[PDB]
């Protein structure tokens, strides 16, 4: 919770993060930080959290699925 | 006749995580504070470790209550689920926060050296988890918390829910429009009633107010003399002489450390209570949402059908769906039916007679059927059952074996 | 480790203060030492009670799971194991217990085309325990968690109402064994 304008640097919604670059891609969280930022050693990168795969499932009025 | 109603039950999940600047809160900008405080052993590392453990436990509670699925399901683009109005529940993309109207109403209604940490899961991700859970319990039935998701049409899923509470599914298919209208009216009623009643948000407001008051009283305790000469470091360490100033500042930091220990103990006890409530909410999420729970008064007043969770600030809110029968009707029963010297017993329900004729009916709904030997199983003979009555029983295939 | 803390006194040994200073100052030094050590002991006892309450809650939950998932079968969804429940075993661990839930996960699905009722001879048919499932040409009734299809019979269906009230009904024949039984 410190706005680092007086002391690579990427600004989170938790304060200042020094030494971890920001990557637009997303992966599973390993080390929690706060406000949806999780960093892992791929160097050290910080990414937005991945909640999982978008496993959308179809729907109709007369479609059923039965395991075999 | 039966009435479907929706009830609210609000449970807190996690309060705001807290971190304390220990030697800054005790007394700051003083070397005498350091050389008097580092000789107290470790009355500070214990507090810091306990408070960080509390923060990790709050993070674990937030993870446990909502992240019960490993997929993010997306609702189908069709908005016609079978006449059911899922618009106050299923979120819409037009809103900037991607939140349902009930979540929006609930969020809008709910309103040194001490540092407040932010939570790991922000409210957008909690809303995403609840949207995934609603997609799972609408378009996939209850067979997605156990293995992979399977497509189930919604009227058939609702018929399965009726079959879970001992009522045959056919009463759904002769009353589908009535059930849809009752459910939509109940949803609109609870949407209005969550805003009409002002005291319907007790627990979340109480926990956030308790956190705010417990944080405020510590700063209030920061400026008390504690029986010392004064309450200002720059006044007690400059005007006085160090032979008595050391004793006075020892008394002052002892009082401040006692107040900090009291605050940490209060936070520990409140976090234990919040952990118990979050475990109860996790059990509610695992049972009343991901499946049907047959036990009475755990998933709403009455027989339970399903439920829909909604995201809330510092907690969760549940919207149960309950099956409440009404419109009673007196009848005359009998434990058995006597025919040809042998007794008959009902297979699924109870023998019900209004006047001089007898019928077999299912247990929680009135559907008179003619007594056949496919609604009864014979046992013994007709001399021992107390209260047995004489009546003929229809045989199957009568007009068929001679035609 | 709190024994080696001076607590604002000259030293942290009771024999050292009593054998080096006069009793008028030794009284104050021993008083500060004893109140510091008493506060440390009270803090430790409070921590022990908090941890014991948490362990009591966890042990009651463990006894709940032992009585309700080993001595019998639990129908609660996602209470013992990720999936449908079969049975479970307990194993002993130092200062705890370890369960081995045995679950039932129905993977490898295959979807079909369904309808809630079958219309025949002016009356509607409903499944007794299964679901009406069609693979495109014929119709079958199958179980709700395992695809083992059976031909529609009047002995695993019950009739109610007529063909007009229910929506989504389809037209198909129903096998009655008394018609091939009567002519023989
Ligand atoms: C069961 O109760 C519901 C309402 O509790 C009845 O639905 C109402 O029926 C009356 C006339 O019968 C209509 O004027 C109302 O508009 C209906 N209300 C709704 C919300 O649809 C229903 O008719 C009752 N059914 C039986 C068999 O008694
Ligand atoms: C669900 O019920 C509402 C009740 O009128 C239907 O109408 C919506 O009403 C709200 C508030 O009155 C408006 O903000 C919406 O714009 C209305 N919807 C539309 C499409 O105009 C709503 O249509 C119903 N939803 C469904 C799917 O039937
Ligand atoms: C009890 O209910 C049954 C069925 O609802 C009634 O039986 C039928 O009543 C109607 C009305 O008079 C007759 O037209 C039918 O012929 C009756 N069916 C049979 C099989 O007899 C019965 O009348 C009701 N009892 C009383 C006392 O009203
Ligand atoms: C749907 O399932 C039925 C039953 O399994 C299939 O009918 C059988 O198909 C095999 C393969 O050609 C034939 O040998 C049998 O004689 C059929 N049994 C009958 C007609 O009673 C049917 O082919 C399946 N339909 C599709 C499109 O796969
Ligand atoms: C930090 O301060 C600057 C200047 O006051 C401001 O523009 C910036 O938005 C601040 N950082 C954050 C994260 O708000
Ligand atoms: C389901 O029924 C609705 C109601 O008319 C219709 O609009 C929709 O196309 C149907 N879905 C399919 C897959 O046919
Ligand atoms: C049923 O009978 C009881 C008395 O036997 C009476 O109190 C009750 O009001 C009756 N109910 C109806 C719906 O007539
Ligand atoms: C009718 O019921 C009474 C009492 O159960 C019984 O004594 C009597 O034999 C019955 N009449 C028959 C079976 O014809
Ligand atoms: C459902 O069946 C349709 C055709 O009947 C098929 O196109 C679709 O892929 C199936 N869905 C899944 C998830 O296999
Ligand atoms: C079933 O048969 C009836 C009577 O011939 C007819 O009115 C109805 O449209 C048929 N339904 C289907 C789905 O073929």
């Amino acid at each position: 919770g410190v706005n680092c304008t007086e002391v690579n640097v990427f600004q989170t919604r938790a304060g200042c993060l020094i030494g971890a670059e920001y990557v637009n891609n997303s992966y599973e969280c390993d080390i929690p930080i706060g406000a949806g930022i999780c960093a892992s050693y791929q160097s050290i990168i910080a990414y937005t959290m991945s909640l999982g795969a978008e496993n959308s499932v179809a729907y109709s009025n007369n479609s059923i699925a039965i395991p075999t | 006749n039966f009435t479907i109603s929706v009830t609210t039950e609000i449970l807190p999940v996690s309060m705001t995580k807290t971190s304390v600047d220990c030697t800054m809160y005790i007394c700051g900008d003083s070397t005498e504070c350091s050389n008097l405080l580092l000789q107290y052993g470790s009355f500070c590392t214990q507090l810091k470790r306990a408070l960080t453990g509390i923060a990790v436990e709050q993070d674990k509670n937030t993870q446990e209550v909502f992240a019960q699925v490993k997929q993010i399901y997306k609702t189908p683009p069709i908005k016609y689920f079978g006449g059911f109005n899922f618009s106050q529940i299923l979120p819409d993309p037009s809103k900037p926060s991607k939140r349902s109207p009930i979540e929006d109403l609930l969020f809008n209604k709910v309103t040194n050296g001490l540092t407040v940490l932010p939570p790991l899961l922000t409210d957008e991700m909690i809303a995403q988890y609840t949207s995934a859970l609603l997609a799972g319990t609408i378009t996939s039935g209850w067979t997605f918390g156990a293995g992979p998701a399977l497509q189930i049409p919604f009227p058939m899923q609702m018929a399965y829910r009726f079959n879970g509470i001992g009522v045959t599914q056919n009463v759904l298919y002769e009353n589908q429009k009535l059930i849809a209208n009752q459910f939509n009216s109940a949803i609109g009623k609870i949407q209005d009633s969550l805003s009409s009643t002002p005291s319907a948000l007790g627990k979340l407001q109480d926990v956030v107010n308790h956190n705010a008051q417990a944080l405020n009283t510590l700063v209030k305790q920061l400026s008390s003399k504690f029986g010392a000469i004064s309450s200002v470091l720059n006044d007690i360490l400059s005007r006085l002489d160090p032979p008595e100033a050391e004793v006075q500042i020892d008394r002052l930091i002892t009082g401040r450390l006692q107040s900090l220990q009291t605050y940490v103990t209060q936070q520990l006890i409140r976090a234990a209570e919040i952990r118990a409530s979050a475990n109860l909410a996790a059990t509610k999420m695992s049972e009343c949402v991901l499946g049907q729970s047959k036990r009475v008064d755990f998933c709403g007043k009455g027989y339970h059908l399903m439920s829909f969770p909604q995201s809330a600030p510092h907690g969760v809110v549940f919207l149960h769906v309950t099956y409440v029968p009404a419109q009673e009707k007196n009848f005359t029963t009998a434990p058995a039916i006597c025919h040809d010297g042998k007794a008959h017993f009902p297979r699924e329900g109870v023998f019900v007679s209004n006047g001089t004729h007898w019928f077999v009916t299912q247990r929680n709904f009135y559907e008179p059927q003619i007594i056949t030997t496919d609604n009864t199983f014979v046992s013994g003979n007709c001399d021992v059952v107390i209260g047995i009555v004489n009546n003929t029983v229809y045989d199957p295939l009568q007009p068929e074996l001679d035609s």
